[PDB]
């Protein structure tokens, strides 16, 4: 999932 | 100029619109965030290995090694108490002579603690045998003074299958190793028993192997990786020598689950990933950091799992099962494939950090401008 993503991009 | 003051004000609202997203979004990144003020910035972290656990309580306690950094002040050896589900305290303070560069628990006894001061000496303290409350007088009386550069450093390495067997890296060019194993009872200044000299610049880490007892690695400010053998008796010549980065190497960490395999961080922005038994070849860059590493640490629980800290503020654990995998040019944008989590929490450059032995994920970081956080990533993250 994008759960990932945000994991990967902390300041958005 | 006026220039300059208008960078840094802009970059004041950088940092703090950064840390404002960061808090937004730590409910759905992490399962824990615990962030503490000390009352002086630590340049070190490491989680002691014991955990004690009160009977009835739906938490367990655990220890930390840190300590201060203090310019006009009377700086300290500390230890704090952490409370962790299944709040923080301070429990020792000790007198010490200058900033406390690193501290290190011996893993055969870790009542016994080597420290790095700004001076030349290196000290080993046994906190079981100091009060709880420093002394006011403010002097440091540590319980061994080891002797043999003549300048600072930060690198310090107990080898966990040789008690008492302490190296050291310092500004000076100079690894020191040191048997503390069987000092005489009215001995209390420790001489090197072995200096080794291959590097040409300051040498920033050294660590032992875990496995076997007479390797280890050093790296230094020559841009050189360097792998050494107590064995040998040249201790000018290293048994292997590469040419690791583009810059400064700050930091280095031996893989406790793949015995040939290690990893160093530099001021090239990169953490490179190698092979003992072929050292030419780099295995692997990670690419991610803005700006300079100062600490890399590999799990002590996933083989696969590593870590890295520096001076672009950020955190970065990486997975290397993940090297290769394809991925969208939007999630490329964000890193490599490999780079599993950021941590966006700290807005100053990070210190060091330490991984918790007895709790999977959590890790202890702390900055320059005195935040300490014990913080762990959400589960989903790294499972399904």
């Amino acid at each position: 999932s994008e759960t990932k993503r945000a994991a990967r991009r902390p300041y958005k | 100029d006026k220039e300059a003051a208008f960078d840094d004000a802009v970059e004041e609202r950088v940092i703090n619109e950064e840390y404002k997203i960061w808090k937004k979004n730590t409910p759905f990144l992490y399962d824990l965030v615990m962030t503490h003020a000390l009352e002086w910035p630590s340049l070190t972290a490491q989680w002691l290995p014991d955990v004690t656990r009160p009977e009835g309580k739906d938490f367990s306690i655990h220890r930390l090694v840190l300590g201060t950094h203090t310019s006009d002040e009377q700086n300290h050896l500390v230890i704090a108490s952490v409370q962790l589900p299944n709040k923080i305290e301070i429990e020792i303070k000790i007198n010490h002579e200058g900033e406390v560069n690193r501290a290190r628990y011996m893993p055969q006894n870790p009542c016994i603690i080597a420290t790095k001061t700004p001076s030349s000496d290196v000290l080993v303290f046994d906190y079981t045998k100091h009060p709880s409350k420093p002394d006011p007088s403010g002097e440091c009386n540590p319980d061994l003074r080891l002797r043999g550069h003549q300048k600072e450093g930060y690198g310090l390495s107990w080898n966990p299958n040789l008690s008492g067997h302490l190296l050291s890296a310092s500004d000076d060019h100079t690894i020191c190793l040191w048997d503390i194993s069987a000092v005489p009872k009215e001995g209390k200044v420790v001489d090197a028993k072995t200096i080794f000299t291959g590097h040409t610049a300051v040498v920033e880490d050294v660590s032992w192997h875990l496995l076997h007892e007479s390797l280890f690695g050093s790296v230094a400010d020559d841009q050189k990786l360097m792998i050494w053998d107590t064995r040998s008796n040249n201790t000018s010549k290293p048994s292997h020598s590469v040419d690791a980065h583009t810059a400064e190497v700050n930091c280095l960490s031996f893989n406790p689950y793949s015995e040939f395999i290690l990893a160093t961080g530099s001021a090239d922005k990169t953490v490179a990933l190698w092979d003992l038994r072929n050292l030419k070849l780099k295995l692997h860059s990670f690419e991610s950091h803005k700006d300079e590493i100062f600490q890399v640490q590999w799990s002590p629980h996933n083989e696969t799992i590593l870590a890295s800290s520096g001076t672009d503020r950020r955190l970065n654990v990486w997975d290397l099962s993940k090297i290769g995998e394809e991925q969208s040019p939007e999630d490329a944008e964000d890193g490599p494939p490999e780079l599993l989590f950021i941590h966006g929490g700290h807005t100053a450059k990070i210190s060091d950090f330490s991984w918790n032995p007895n709790e999977p994920w959590v890790i202890c970081s702390v900055s320059e401008d005195n935040i300490m956080q014990v913080w762990q990533m959400a589960e989903n993250i790294y499972n399904d």
